[PDB]
């Protein structure tokens, strides 16, 4: 059984890393990116990144994004 | 079958019955699994994001309440450094099927349409120990009520092996009157 002191911590890790319309980025090589999370992205959006590059999502894999 | 879910489970068991906790570690692995159900507990673990750092230190907290086995503690501490744990499920329940190899036991499935009891069990487990070779035999039941009187077993290796009589006598009747 998981105590009160770690399950309201390991959602405290979760809340963060799950934004809605942001994701984190796995890979980046040669022209690609794999993104962790955006889950609400669609097939073609526009999709903007830290340092300010813009991508366009193509592969909506179960996992991660294309 | 050799996958990577099963060959680490099968690992795990084999450290088990060298030290002889087999027992013991069992009891740890059912643990877990309640633990890896939750849909946001498994989440933390499997996903790539977050920290591997920080994993450690939540699954240490997991382990001291749960009270963990030491190889069982390892185990996990194994998964998540050579990056497994998104097939965390498919290895504790793994493991299950390689337990009862160890132990010389077989399991079977008997279903009916009302509950029964345990005279009628045992003997069950008598001819499936007789026909299957279990060192020991073991059993489930599961009530299902669209069938009509019957009781079907299931056993083997895999969920395999199927003898019943139910409704198999009527779809055998049809079969049979279409000759």
């Amino acid at each position: 059984e998981i105590s009160k002191i770690i399950r309201e911590r390991i959602e405290g890790y979760n809340r963060e890393v799950k934004v809605v319309n942001t994701g984190t980025v796995l890979q980046v090589g040669d022209g690609i990116a794999r993104i962790h999370g955006l889950d609400e992205v669609m097939a073609g959006e526009l999709v903007e990144f830290e340092e300010g590059t813009i991508g366009i999502a193509l592969n909506l894999e179960s996992n991660n994004v294309g | 079958v050799d996958s990577t879910a099963s060959r680490y489970a099968s690992a795990l068991a084999d450290v088990a019955d060298v030290t002889g906790t087999l027992e013991a570690t069992n009891s740890d692995v059912e643990k877990l699994i309640r633990i890896f159900s939750e849909e946001p507990v498994y989440y933390f673990f499997a996903n790539p994001v977050i920290s591997i750092d920080n994993k450690r230190s939540v699954l240490d907290e997991i382990i001291t309440t749960s009270g963990l086995q030491p190889h069982t503690a390892n185990f996990i501490n194994i998964l998540i450094d050579s990056e497994r744990i998104n097939l965390v499920k498919e290895i504790l329940n793994e493991f299950e099927d390689v337990f009862n190899k160890i132990t010389g036991t077989e399991v079977a499935v008997v279903t009916s349409v009302v509950k029964l009891e345990n005279d009628h069990l045992a003997q069950i487990a008598k001819g499936v120990q007789k026909i299957t070779g279990a060192k020991n035999v073991r059993i489930k039941t599961v009530i299902d009520p669209s069938l009509v009187a019957g009781f079907t077993i299931r056993y083997g290796n895999e969920g395999s092996k199927l003898v019943d009589m139910s409704v198999k006598k009527q779809l055998e009747e049809i079969a049979a009157q279409l000759e």
